[PDB]
C-alpha cells in the first residue's frame, strides 16, 4: 500500500466525477443563452421593462 | 469598484498583484480580490452569510 499508488482507484474516481459535475454546473453561468449579455444587472439597468 | 459591481464583505488581504493587474480571479471565474483605485491597496471579498 505505502509505495505503489493507484490502488484506491474507485474512491478517487467518485470524487473526481462529483467535482467535475459541480464545476460544469457552476461554469454554465457565463453563457449568453441567446440574450444580449450574460450578466443580469447591466441588462436590467440598461433597457426598458418590455 | 471601477465598473465591476457586486455585493459581499470586504476585508484586508496580503496578495501580490503584479503592478498592472486590476482584479484577481478564482478557479471558477468568480471575483475574489480587487485593488481599490485610490491607494493601490489589495483588498479581499467574501460572500454573504
Ligand atoms: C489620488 O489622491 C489621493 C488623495 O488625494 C492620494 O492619496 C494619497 O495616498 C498616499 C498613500 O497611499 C498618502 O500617503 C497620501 O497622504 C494620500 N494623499 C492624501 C491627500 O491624503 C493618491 O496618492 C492619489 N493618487 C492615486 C494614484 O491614487
Amino acid at each position: 500500500l505505502s509505495s505503489t499508488a493507484s490502488a484506491l482507484g474507485k474512491l478517487q474516481d467518485v470524487v473526481n466525477q462529483n467535482a467535475q459535475a459541480l464545476n460544469t454546473l457552476v461554469k454554465q453561468l457565463s453563457s449568453n443563452f441567446g440574450a444580449i449579455s450574460s450578466v443580469l444587472n447591466d441588462i436590467l439597468a440598461r433597457l426598458d421593462p418590455p | 469598484f471601477n465598473g465591476l459591481t457586486g455585493t459581499g464583505v470586504l476585508t484586508e488581504s496580503n496578495k501580490k498583484f503584479l503592478p498592472f493587474q486590476q482584479f484577481g480571479r478564482d478557479i471558477d471565474d468568480t471575483t475574489d480580490a480587487v485593488r481599490d483605485p485610490q491607494t493601490l491597496e489589495i483588498l479581499d471579498i467574501t460572500p454573504c452569510s
